């Protein structure tokens, strides 16, 4: 955590179903957007942290 | 694993976004179609519904 | 010489044009466009905004 990792996602098509419906992801809570509105929208400047 | 839950390691991933305020690149599973000229329609335009 | 009539006309133009400018105020919402609010939120919070 002190030396965490960041990733830049660019030039892809977003499909959250494969990840929403996977077993280990028992927690999916979002802030600025509804959890089920992801597939209805386009994105730019997408980054992730691990 | 001898520690109780609440001490087990939990993998955390957070996602950052900017909403529509730039040319969108990453998109969802929507399928495009040809536009129209001078006809009253409704559009999506990368999210501008 | 006839600034009174111009005053009436200008007062109306300003009064109505402020109205057009009012739509650019979030009022403490996510944004000033209803469509985005409906297209990014679930009914409970969307309705609240």
């Amino acid at each position: 955590v002190y030396a965490w990792n960041r990733k830049r996602i660019s030039n892809c098509v977003a499909d959250y179903s494969v990840l929403y419906n996977l077993a280990p992801f028992f927690t999916f809570k979002c802030y600025g957007v509804s959890p089920t509105k992801l597939n209805d929208l386009c994105f730019t400047n997408v980054y992730a942290d691990s | 694993p001898t520690y109780g839950v609440g001490h087990q390691p939990y993998r955390v991933v957070v996602l950052s976004f900017e909403l529509l305020h730039a040319p969108a690149t990453v998109c969802g599973p929507k399928k495009s179609t040809n536009l129209v000229k001078n006809k009253c329609v409704n559009f999506n335009f990368n999210g501008l519904k | 010489a006839l600034g009174k009539l111009q005053d009436v006309v200008n007062h109306n133009a300003q009064a109505l044009n402020t109205l057009v400018k009012q739509l650019s105020s979030k009022f403490g919402a996510i944004s000033s466009v209803l469509n985005d609010i409906f297209s990014r939120l679930d009914p409970p919070e969307a309705e609240v905004q």
